[PDB]
């Protein structure tokens, strides 16, 4: 709407530094350095290439918009997701233990601070039963 | 004792659907006791022994129904482990699955029982049903697709071969034969021999006959054996490569982040906001790209990173170095 | 429209020329449609089927004339995509094919039409027509070429064990066997016996016949069986090469390193020129020897070029530091 | 002289029990020695041959009697040279191994010699007591086991195609031919022509039947010739796997350490000790560490492990630089 | 004209003698000139064909012999090239090859020409001597030496299964067939059966005998096809390695150090000659270390080289960085 | 021509630094760097290896004059820039659009400036059709 | 018993540092740089997952305990040896000379002083022929 | 003899400066370097190997008295020279071509000076025909 056409262009404006309309990969890394977040080149161009559809290395407050409009269920990584966790159900039965999910979310892939995965459970054990689901959090996250 | 139950569900449903160790004992157990039903179902086509042959056939296929039955039954009741397969409404649609309404009919129609005709055709059907999941036909299939050009060309010039020695042997043999009377008889015995069947129904005997089935057997035999060679040496070598793929195992990270990644997404529910969807979007890419090769091509392609890498800090050195030099 | 005729005289192109995904169906179906033409032509030989195989040969074939004229006309119409065919002159030029002017004397006779040998030979004639590109037999070809050692070691052990054997049986069994009773039927007998076809028209009886028949076909069974083996196996290794190589796809910077040169070198037309034209032999020199090997050995080649580098940095690190010393 | 004597006593051991060069001549001729019995036996079956055949047979036998128990006496009394075998009781132990019972039951049965049948019976189990160590056995099953999944894949699929075709040529030529009036009979046909056998004593007649086992040859000769090329295949990559891996040979400095490791920890016999038993842990798990991959992840972990090293020299010439910037 | 004399020496020799390129169609025209003989001289073992196949095969034979003869003295003439063979006494000892008396004795033979075996004993002397070099024999040795264990756990486990086939269908067909009525007939039928040859002189009768013959089938063929297969796979993999080899051809520089060796070492002729010597010894050893793995063996030495050099260099940076935190 | 010979021998004087007519890696760095790129070792010797006809490492005054006497039509390079471009002619159709063109020139291979991609499709858009052909194209450029 | 508790707490005393009863990979590193021995990152975080049978990358004081508990005899590493021997068993006949044995302690795998050797050889020469055995050596290193 | 030991000492004297009877790497490093040659650990290991029968790692006189005995027939190296030759015989005909054997010598394996070759060619150009032969070559090589 109007208030999220103006916010996307405060928050391009405080993006793209050079004020031509065009995020290019040094503005992004500053931005990035501001948040804390260290972005190596590999990271950046990969991002870019993301959202530049156009393939001139720079995108305009369109494709930024349109790009931001797309949605969790829009998305369709519902079956990315499935997949993946798959992958991370040892067992195959459809369940993993709270200890285990804590240790292949906080340990391995990348590092993330135990307040978010305290969220998480809290947001996800709708039973509480320690092999907390997977499918139906998908579902759930997904909607 | 809910979790108890919990528990044999989840067993059962991994002995009867995938499994992995001795629950293939059982399946083979099963499988044994249908072809043991195949094995006197041929016997007791044959007249002389058709009383003893229907007298165990009976009891065997009676255990058969039994055994198929309750273990249609138990898969059905096992398949709530699968949240997919809950309540009624998701065991109905498991029953919706392929496989298990062919195996409902053939229970249907076993205990219903051209009747002897009818059962071969039942007993093939079971058979076919033995695999259930479809491995095996996938697995050839993508043998089979990976080396098509080459099957191609076997299965091309292995056919111009037969064709063309057939009709020379036949022009050779047309009057001084029996067996080469018409076309047909010599394209048959061109298929027989060239497949190195040789049943020696037909043969050439005049000598032009002779000479020219020498001369095209010493190439449509190979050429048909080939097809058998390409994909033996073909499942050999996607073996050899399935070991070494084994070892290295790289689809955790990619995984690891992805799931995060989706997890902060959810959390992020307005520069912070696109930050979050562009990390969701890397991580997807990791993942995705992590998927495609699994092969050398991860190999050559951390030689790469690594090489880059080292380049770049060389180049870091150089600038240090120069810095000194001013100062 | 102009735009649509030239988008459909490609797409046609596409189709009948060199196809990729589902074109291939039209020319399976092109292909069963020759082949159905083929068996039935098959079944008129034989005197009980003459009528109704004749009255079905009769349509088909008329058909089969139909699409391929059809086909040939509208391949010559779309090769006007090719600049090289253009115009009168150029689709003219593209009638000098081969396999157009093959089309064009299978549709002469065709309509003309020893009839049925003829007939047969026209129906061998159009099959090896099918390929019109040369593929299958440049493949079979190479991967031959590439084992041509050893194919020749098979060949000639294989066969010195056929011709020895065939003389030892012939020796062992000359009179008390009503088969061998000449050296050229015990070689016919070595010849369908070592390729395991194995008629059973001829066979040694006699004991001395049966052993050495028994030792040596223990030994030719296998040379002859060599080769398909060698072959098939072959096949796969470069399969499983062609697979590995699609994926690094090293041919862009080069080639785009030579289409520049070039372009430099027309504006080119002393010392600026002289380097223009020597950068020009550098880019040629960098496409093809990226075209040589397309193989690991470019991986080697770039572990090597890593390699020197980095000590070539290590020396300029030991020069800075040595530098440092004396200051 | 017990130096000289444990020296023959040690060459025995090795010519006997496992050899590695010339010793495999006395093995084979040992071997050759029982074949040679077998051989004779054979044609002591045929009456015509019986009296002669029977004549040398005694002698052959009695030789391999003796020469079986003279080495069945030298390999327990070599078996010394192994300190587990040692005096009477090792000794004795040594004749719980189930080859030596099985030689002893030869010996016995043979002095002691259905006599016929048991004299095949007991030339047979001679034959297989020859392997002595399992090698081919293992050998096989352990390729077999590699390749389970295609394998299975070319049973089950060349399974179905043999009850197929041969239920649907019963069908076409239950009437019209001698040779498939029951199932069964096809059965055997289907079975005979898709192994590439044809004894020709079955073979289809009428045209249908030729047809569908023309299309149906066309696909079980190659799934039934399958399994061979697969293993043959597998046995041919493993060979090559073997002559690569014999060359990087790792099981040197694991095992020094594991030893040294070993011996410390006797020689410790409380935080010294606490890091004799962590360093033999370490030595323990180098040791198996090194044995498990044996094969490219060893290498792969090498560029992994001299990758990181480089990366975490950067990080502290980097750490260098800054500092003298600072400075 | 000496120049053009050694000129067209060295060419001759290169042709009869090692060729590499046009000159394999000479040496294939004498193949096919003698094979031609060869067929000539089966055909004259007929009687219908003995007068035009004797009347042609006497011009061939003696075309044979001159061309032979010919090319005999046109190769010992050319042998002058080698300095090894000069003058009458080299090229008498060039005479001493075992290939060179043999082509003698053919040619005295053949002028000099059981008449009929002893023509037919000499034609399959030709054809042997037709190699001249041990090429094949030579490759074929090597790539069963490389399988030896393979082949053997074949032929042992395929031997077990043909004598206990054998002898069960013997036992289930002794009375109820005519074909197994002696051990030595079903050893017969094993053995043809097994390697899927399959005469049909002999077959199974009982249900017993078809259903043991159906079990051991299935693992017979098998067993019987596996050296092909092996042997195949084992002659393709080698060509791949041959292929691969061929690239980075690291023969040069050892080579050129061995010879600067040698000549400086002759040139020596105390502390700089046991310099001398110990630096050709370190040149031979270098030759040789380079002559031995020819495999990927030399690109993990070299990674190994670059390893160990690069953490060299960065201890020599920590030291250098060491001893400006000092300064 | 003697104009020619002329030229030439100034144009190797300024390259061959030595002045014994022999044209060494190390001058044809120094007057590469006056020109302004950079050329490598591997740079150098491979452009050494493909002027030097004896294999001293050095060319004399003949030689580099023979090599500048080949023409477009003489370098018989029209079938390998055909199949060069071929390998750029992505659909195989027998033409590629100016945006891809324009993207494989600047952008791929060795970087060159707009002002020659703009000059090239100048003299190249005969038809002006966007999928400007590439073999009447290497045709015209070889002539 | 109590004596080898309270010397077992005085050495992870002596261990962790910190004191929290969680020995970590630095003040293992300390300590054996006390010793003398220079672990590196790699025998850190394998002797930590030797011993830590939890994942934390910490171990607590019955766990210290508890490994120490294993004897010569329960480790069921006389396999494990005897194949090593036997690996060094060049000949197979089941003994090994005295020379080569020196060679394989003191300058393979890691270098051990003399001292330690000649000990061992002290300890085991039952018969002292030289080539002395190493089955009932191994079989009386258990016990 | 006597002389010829006297003068081996001297040389060993000059080569194992710790007076011990024992050539080390570093005082063959060290005489290499006074030579001006300068010697690599792996040339330098090698060497050593080479002339250590033992494996202590350094050499005692009567060893390397031994090694010197060895002369060139004793050598046996006539096959070694005559398959390397062979590698270097391109065409294969037993001859190569005086500026072939002049390239290959000077600017291949090691680089070695012209005075050298030069000396080679006036010792070895028995008939001077350029295509001088390596055969013979060799046989008075090793006599
Ligand atoms: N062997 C073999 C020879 C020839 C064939 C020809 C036409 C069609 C199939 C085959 C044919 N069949 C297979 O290759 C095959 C194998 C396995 C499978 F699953 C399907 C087909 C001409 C010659
Ligand atoms: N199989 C096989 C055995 C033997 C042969 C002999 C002479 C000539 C050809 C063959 C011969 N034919 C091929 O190897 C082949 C395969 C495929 C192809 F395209 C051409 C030839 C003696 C034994
Ligand atoms: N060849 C071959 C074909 C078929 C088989 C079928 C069922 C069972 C075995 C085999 C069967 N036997 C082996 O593959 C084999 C080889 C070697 C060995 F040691 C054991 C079994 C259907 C088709
Ligand atoms: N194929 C095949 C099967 C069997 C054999 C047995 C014993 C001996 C040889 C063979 C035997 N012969 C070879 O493998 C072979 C091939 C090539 C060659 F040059 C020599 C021998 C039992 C089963």
């Amino acid at each position: 709407t109007e208030e999220q056409i103006a916010e996307f262009k405060e928050a391009f404006s405080l993006f793209d530094k050079d004020g031509d309309g065009t995020i290019t990969t040094k503005e992004l890394g500053t931005v990035m350095r501001s948040l804390g977040q260290n972005p190596t080149e590999a990271e950046l161009q990969d991002m870019i290439n993301e959202v530049d559809a156009d393939g001139n290395g720079t995108i305009d407050f369109p494709e930024f918009l349109t790009m931001m409009a797309r949605k969790m269920k829009d998305t369709d990584s519902e079956e990315e997701i499935r997949e993946a966790f798959r992958v991370f159900d040892k067992d195959g039965n459809g369940y993993i233990s709270a200890a285990e999910l804590r240790h292949v979310m906080t340990n391995l892939g990348e590092k993330l601070t135990d307040e978010e995965v305290d969220e998480m459970i809290r947001e996800a054990d709708i039973d509480g039963d320690g092999q907390v689901n997977y499918e139906e959090f998908v579902q759930m996250m997904t909607a | 004792r809910n979790a108890f139950y919990r528990k044999l569900q989840n067993f059962l449903y991994n002995v009867l659907e995938r499994p992995r160790g001795w629950a293939f004992i059982y399946h083979a157990y099963v499988f044994l006791l249908v072809f043991s039903c195949l094995v006197l179902s041929v016997f007791s086509t044959i007249k002389e022994y058709e009383k003893s042959s229907e007298g165990a056939l009976y009891i065997l296929e009676i255990v058969t129904i039994v055994v198929f039955g309750v273990e249609y039954f138990v898969r059905i009741w096992a398949a709530g482990c699968c949240c997919r397969y809950r309540g009624w409404r998701g065991r109905l649609k498991f029953a919706r699955k392929p496989f298990c309404v062919i195996d409902i009919m053939v229970l249907i129609a076993s205990i219903a029982v051209s009747a002897l005709r009818s059962l071969r055709f039942l007993q093939i059907l079971r058979m076919i049903r033995m695999d259930r999941r479809g491995g095996t036909w996938k697995l050839l299939g993508s043998v089979v697709y990976a080396h098509s050009k080459e099957l191609v060309t076997a299965w091309y010039i292995g056919f111009l071969c037969l064709i063309l020695a057939s009709f020379l042997v036949y022009l050779a043999e047309k009057g001084e034969n029996d067996h080469f009377d018409t076309y047909a008889d010599a394209l048959w015995w061109g298929l027989i021999t060239l497949t190195t069947i040789g049943y020696g129904d037909k043969y050439p005997q005049t000598w032009n006959g002779r000479l020219l089935a020498a001369t095209f057997t010493l190439i449509g035999v190979s050429f048909f054996a080939l097809p058998a060679g390409i994909l033996g040496s073909g499942f050999a070598l996607k073996v050899q490569e399935q070991h070494r793929q084994k070892h290295f195992e790289k689809r955790r990270n990619p995984a690891a982040g992805l799931i995060q990644s989706a997890w902060r997404f959810y959390a992020t529910n307005v520069s912070i906001r696109a930050v979050c969807v562009m990390r969701f979007l890397v991580s997807k890419r990791k993942f995705k790209e992590s998927l495609r090769p699994y092969d050398v091509m991860d190999v050559i392609e951390q030689y790469s990173a690594g090489h880059l890498d080292m380049l770049s800090r060389i180049k870091s050195l150089q600038s240090r170095v120069d810095q000194i030099v001013g100062r």
